[PDB]
RNA sequence: UACAGGCGAGAGACCGAUAGCGAACAAGUACCGCGAGGGAAAGAUGAAAAGGACUUUGAAAAGAGAGUCAAAGAGUGCUUG
RNA sequence: GAAAGAUGGUGAACUAUGCCUGAGCGGGGCGAAGCCAGAGGAAACUCUGGUGGAGGCUCGAAGCGAUACUGACGUGCAAA
RNA sequence: GCAAAUAUUCAAAUGAGAACUUUGAAGGCCGAAGAGGAGAAAGGUUCCAUGUGAACGGCACUUGCACAUGGGUAAGCCGAUCCUAAGGGAAGGGGUAACCCCGGCAGAUAGCGCGAUCACGCGCAUCCCCGAAAGGGAAUCGGGUUAAGAUUUCCCGAGCCGGGAUGUGGCGGUUGACGGCGACGUUAGGAAGUCCGGAGACGCCGGCGGGGGCCUCGGGAAGAGUUAUCUUUUCUGCUUAACGGCCUGCCAACCCUGGAAACGGUUCAGCCGGAGGUAGGGUCCAGUGGCCGGAAGAGCACACGUCGCGCGGUGUCCGGUGCGCCCCCGGCGGCCCAUGAAAAUCCGGAGGACCGAGUACCGUUCACGCCCGGUCGUACUCAUAACCGCAUCAGGUCUCCAAGGUGAACAGCCUCUGGCCAAUGGAACAAUGUAGGCAAGGGAAGUCGGCAAAACGGAUCCGUAACUUCGGGAAAAGGAUUGGCUCUGAGGACUGACAGUCGACUCAGAACUGGUACGGACAAGGGGAAUCCGACUGUUUAAUUAAAACAAAGCAUUGCGAUGGUCCUCGCGGAUGCUGACGCAAU
RNA sequence: UCCCGUGAACCAUCGAGUCUUUGAACGCAAGUUGCGCCCGAGGCCAUCCGGCCGAGGGCACGCCUGCCUGGGCGUCACGC
């Protein structure tokens, strides 16, 4: 909602830090096995719960 | 079985009493020096009704004794208060509707309301709308008097028990008819959740002993003892008799 | 929002501190004189000219007169 | 015609929530929200209002928000009580002290 | 009727964040968390489920000062 | 408060007004009106923005 | 004397990615449930990225030539297959 | 490979009931007490015409429900 | 299999590629209890710009609520925050093996509060905390501004509230102001413990009256539309906020004089009067009423003229109307075995301990002036795609605003503002379906059964049986009428049995007229004679049962006078009970 | 500049340090960065040699040893 608590708020904009494609150069590092984001979130498949 | 309805009553959770709208209880003012040795003076403010309740209620303004403030008592209203009357407390107080007297000071064949038990209890006997008591006897070898109560039995009560001269107002209101459901219902709404009642025999038998059956019966005497369980003591508790009263049992 | 109704007592009152500015407004018929001050914006209406003119003189330099 | 909206974040049709149509020197209609009514005071022996007090809503009567002859009536018990009460409590005040006198005059 | 109809009427939370141990188990009415117990002092777990002990004991987390007892132990808890 | 006291000390100005909004992602977002007197594209200039 | 926890070791006629702990891997993770709780899948290019410049067709993805390599028909989910 | 039995916990966001504090329910029909006027009468009172607007009254809009087609659908738009 | 929610078409642009993107034109729909404009919950970046290979958007896409990169939420005045509701937690104490369970049980109950400090005094009563973004409540309005923020957070202008100080001026000392017969008036006008009152502060229903907004009529100036014919025509707009004064003074309430029968005053209804009417004259109250300031400098509409948030000009009127609609208010009436919160907060009073000058000090709720105003939320959707239903699901989910015509009508039907044409397209028109119609003669013969359909239906006039608890039955039944046009009569207001002017609405009646049509679509009872059950209204097996079941009023029985009855609890203890026989409890 | 030296390092190791908000969680609470009180280095003026914004830091409960303050004819002594 429009009227949240601080603390809503704050978990809200962590989660939005966390929506992002992996840095290109990551994939270049020795010995490297992340291939994509396994925990990317959308909005309208999975809810936080909270 | 399950627990019946009968027994749910005493947790409270649903079935407390409906209080938010009352106007405090009704009693007399605690007795003290003054009202033991002589009188005092209180005047009737308002006459208002109390949800819950079919006796009108007296709020009479007392002066106190000792302290400069007043002190605003709330009473069961006698049939003929009125506002602006004077209202006297106390041992020396004329016998007059209204007043509040102990026994020792009540001729017999006085109606009086609102009579303690014990000396100071503020009012248990006489409170519902049009009911009063009438002092019997006394007997001054042991400061105690008998009255007879509105259910026709006879208590022997001290002497200083404090009764308010008259009868509660507001008599006469069960001989109405009421005519609906609907009245009924805003009638206990402000009392207590005890209403509509659903016969025993209509249930099932896990949650009553009348319940079940191929027809609606009992199938079983409807009295039970005085010392059965809780959960089987439903019908006619500890019934001396049954059926209709004539004659001699009913007078 | 509070109107001044003689040239008298609006003299003393764009005689005071915080006196920011006055403002003159000429429109039809009349003549404006608005003084703002700290809480309130005075305003007298004069109706001569010639009585404006005489108002305007009298208004203390270091007042700032804006003339719209 | 130009439906109208809320604007406050309250939108329910409560007695607080009281609306009232202006029309804005910018051609538009909008809701400006009003005070809810208030009785005024009362004497408490005839129930009556009291006169030359107005209708306020409690906090619109402070000292700091109104002035002092808006708040008072210049009587004794003056916007406690109206007129005729004053002069009902005199006259009782008076007639009942004489009255004790003449009491204590049968004092013999 | 219950399933579609009555799913649509979810809009009130029985349960928020609690501060204690972070999961959306604080019940609001009740204020107890169903899953640490939080307000109770101690801490709510049971020995009929191993593996809800095992979700949440010591070493799950980072043991922000119980990770440094081991080097200290060692050269018998030194004060410089 | 704060923010009026360390802009003062930094920077050697005077804020007439400070509003405040956190922004989406967690930080906190000042906007600062200088008083008239200073200039704010000169303040601009002095720690390099335009 | 005891010691399925903690920390630090050493072993084995044990298992060999559907096995062995649920988890060899960002595994009590993703995901589900209001909740208590439930709970996966998923290892292997090459010795070395040397991970395919350039030309040509195509809107592109790609193809056809070519180039690297012992080998790409080992071509970034790629040993065998 | 049960139907069960036990121990200890979690749910009233759906639904049940009580309590508190809010919001909501066109337009029509019938026409109870009370009241006014005229007429009749020894009286008691009656009669006539209005007025008024009662009621878990009535047709019905929104809302709330769910009789019938045992209609459609019945690997549905939908576990109603 | 992609078939509910009426619907698309033409050109052009773009592009590799267009039924699906964009612009323009046309044709349609939602039709305002909306497919419009905004919120509460819930979501969490879906908001906005730029770009984009795959995937995804059950056809497709240049496209997007997808993907990638950036950007975006501004408050002393809106909220939260404060107060209490139902209710929750809780210290000493009681219980408990312990986890835990008990709040009135009354304990040097937690907190002491107030005047004082330069120390002491007083008082301590039903007592702590939490609990509402719909209850209570310090204070804001108008105009602008963005790709995306603000209607009131930003800019411009104008105010207000709370706290803190302090100064100039004023006001009083008959120590603590004046005026009025009075109701009361004047923006100043001592006051300590203590006490008292008011507001906050309250149900539903009915009608009547008032204000604002809208709708509606006529006139004037501005622009536009129609114009072969007409049409002084049709369309659009013609604005003024909080706040500050002055006026006005509704309906009530109140004051003074006076003394009422031959009773009068009065409402739609009531009602009022020697406890003082009618009358005459005053006070006060409400206001979303009028004037001025704000404020025309703003906004809007026209017409001009110029390079770049240019500039200049014209105007921003006049009456009238109401069983109209929305909101609010006033004041009466009705209803109840129902009487329809609290506290914070603010205001007023009773008393009068104690206090000072007049080379001046004690004041003061006045005016002006000075400073400060913290924290968190604020974007967007609010749903036939942003919430829940495993989905972009014909389901479900609380509110505010609400135009014209027809009409009793927020019915249905058509239209304007605003919004859409999003539901994969093309061809053809077999059977069988599904949804919707019509059918000669007959009219329930069909079928378990009139299931389904048809028939009836609005309004005005007339007429209406059995039976009855005398209230009904009843819209019983049974009849007649209904368009258009041209007239006639009645029913009013104000102003000076009259004269003048004005006037929106209803009802009666007549002649003429038509291919006998006329509640012309829409909307909208079929009726009657009986038997059984339940008296009625009400309720019920969410998702196979709506009933004759449940409830109910009425009737009757039973227990109980408190050291009690019925009931809950492991214990402590508790519910009924803020109760007491016209009551509680059990049938 | 870190390369024949105070000297690189996602080095090892550990003694010196730092350690946001919470949590038994402790000033009161909590779907609140909500609501109090106390101290106070530093700076400003003077409405005092006081008052204003302070950096930082306290204020939970039960208990033990000591202490300070106090209560009650509970038991006394001595008085008045
Ligand atoms: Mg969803
Ligand atoms: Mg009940
Ligand atoms: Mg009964
Ligand atoms: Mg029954
Ligand atoms: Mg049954
Ligand atoms: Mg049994
Ligand atoms: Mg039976
Ligand atoms: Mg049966
Ligand atoms: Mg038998
Ligand atoms: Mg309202
Ligand atoms: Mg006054
Ligand atoms: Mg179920
Ligand atoms: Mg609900
Ligand atoms: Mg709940
Ligand atoms: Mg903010
Ligand atoms: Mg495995
Ligand atoms: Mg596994
Ligand atoms: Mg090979
Ligand atoms: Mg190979
Ligand atoms: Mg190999
Ligand atoms: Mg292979
Ligand atoms: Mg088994
Ligand atoms: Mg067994
Ligand atoms: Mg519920
Ligand atoms: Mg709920
Ligand atoms: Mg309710
Ligand atoms: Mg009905
Ligand atoms: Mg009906
Ligand atoms: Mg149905
Ligand atoms: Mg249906
Ligand atoms: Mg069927
Ligand atoms: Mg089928
Ligand atoms: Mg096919
Ligand atoms: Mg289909
Ligand atoms: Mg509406
Ligand atoms: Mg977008
Ligand atoms: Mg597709
Ligand atoms: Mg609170
Ligand atoms: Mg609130
Ligand atoms: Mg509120
Ligand atoms: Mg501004
Ligand atoms: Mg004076
Ligand atoms: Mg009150
Ligand atoms: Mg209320
Ligand atoms: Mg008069
Ligand atoms: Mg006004
Ligand atoms: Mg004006
Ligand atoms: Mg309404
Ligand atoms: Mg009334
Ligand atoms: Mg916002
Ligand atoms: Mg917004
Ligand atoms: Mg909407
Ligand atoms: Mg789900
Ligand atoms: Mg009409
Ligand atoms: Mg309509
Ligand atoms: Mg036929
Ligand atoms: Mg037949
Ligand atoms: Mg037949
Ligand atoms: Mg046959
Ligand atoms: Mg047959
Ligand atoms: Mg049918
Ligand atoms: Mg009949
Ligand atoms: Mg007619
Ligand atoms: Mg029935
Ligand atoms: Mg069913
Ligand atoms: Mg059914
Ligand atoms: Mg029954
Ligand atoms: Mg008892």
């Amino acid at each position: 909602p429009s009227h949240k608590t601080f603390r809503i708020k704050q978990k809200l904009a962590k989660k939005q830090r966390q929506n992002r494609p992996i840095p290109y150069w990551i994939r270049m590092r020795t010995d490297n096995t992340i291939r994509y984001n396994a925990k990317r979130r959308h909005w309208r498949r999975t809810k936080l719960g909270f | 079985g399950r627990v019946i309805r009968a027994q749910r009553k005493g947790a409270g959770s649903v079935f407390k009493s409906h209080t938010h709208h009352r106007k405090g209880p009704a009693r007399f003012r605690s007795l003290d020096f003054g009202e033991r040795n002589g009188y005092l003076k209180g005047v009737v403010t308002d006459v208002i009704h109390d949800p819950g309740r079919g006796a009108p209620l007296a709020k009479v303004t007392f002066r106190h004794p000792f302290r400069y403030k007043h002190q605003k008592e709330l009473f069961v209203a006698a049939e003929g208060m009125y506002t602006g009357q004077f209202v006297y407390c106390g041992r020396r107080a004329t016998l007059s509707v209204g007043n509040v007297l102990p026994l020792r000071s009540v001729p017999e064949g006085g109606v009086i309301c609102n009579v303690e038990h014990h000396v100071g209890d503020r009012g248990v006997f006489a409170r519902a709308s049009g009911d009063y008591a009438i002092v019997i006897s006394h007997n001054p070898d042991n400061g105690t008097s008998r009255i007879k109560l509105p259910s026709g039995a006879k208590k022997i009560v001290p002497s200083s028990c404090r009764a308010m001269i008259g009868q509660v107002a507001g008599g006469g209101r069960t001989e109405k008819p009421m005519l609906k459901a609907g009245n009924a219902y805003h009638k206990y709404r402000v009392k207590r959740n005890s209403w509509p009642k659903v016969r025993g025999v209509a249930m099932n038998p896990v949650e009553h002993p009348h319940g079940g059956g191929n027809h609606q019966h009992i199938g079983h005497a409807s009295t039970v003892r005085r010392d059965a369980p809780p959960g089987q003591k439903v019908g006619l508790i500890a019934a001396r008799r049954t059926g209709r009263l004539r004659g001699q049992a009913a007078a | 929002p509070k109107q001044i109704h003689e040239i008298k007592d609006f003299l003393l009152t764009a005689r005071r501190k915080d006196a920011r500015s006055v403002r003159i407004k000429r429109t039809k018929d009349a003549v404006k004189f608005k003084v703002r001050c700290s809480r309130y914006l005075y305003t007298l209406c004069v109706f001569d000219a010639d009585k404006a003119n005489k108002l305007k003189q009298s208004l203390p330099p270091g007042l700032s007169v804006q003339e719209v | 015609v130009q439906r109208l909206t809320y604007r406050k974040r309250h939108s329910y049709a409560t007695k607080s929530n009281q609306t009232r149509v202006v029309k804005t020197p910018g051609g538009k209609l909008v809701y400006q929200y009003t005070k809810k009514r208030a009785s005024g005071p009362k004497c408490p022996v005839t129930g009556k209002k009291i006169q030359g007090i107005p209708h306020l809503r409690p906090t619109e009567y402070k000292r700091s928000r109104l002035s002092r002859n808006r708040r008072t009536v210049n009587r004794p018990y003056g916007g406690v009580l109206s007129g005729p009460a004053v002069r009902e409590r005199i006259i009782r005040a008076f007639l009942v002290e004489e009255q004790k006198i003449v009491k204590k005059v049968l004092k013999i | 009727t219950k399933g579609t109809g009555s799913f649509g009427k979810r809009r009130n939370k029985t349960h928020t964040l609690c501060i204690r141990c972070g999961r959306r188990s604080f019940h609001l009415q009740k204020s107890t968390c169903s899953s640490c117990g939080y307000p109770a002092a101690r801490i709510r777990k049971y020995n009929w489920s191993v593996k809800a002990i095992r979700r949440k004991t010591t070493g799950t987390g980072r043991m922000r000062y119980m990770r440094h007892v081991p080097r200290r132990f060692k050269s018998n808890f030194r004060e410089g | 408060k704060k923010i009026k006291a360390a802009v003062k000390k930094m920077y050697d100005i005077q804020a007439k007004k400070v509003n405040t909004l956190i922004r989406p992602d967690g930080k906190k977002k000042a906007y600062v009106k200088l008083t008239p007197d200073y200039d704010a594209l000169d303040v601009a200039n002095k720690i390099g923005i335009i």
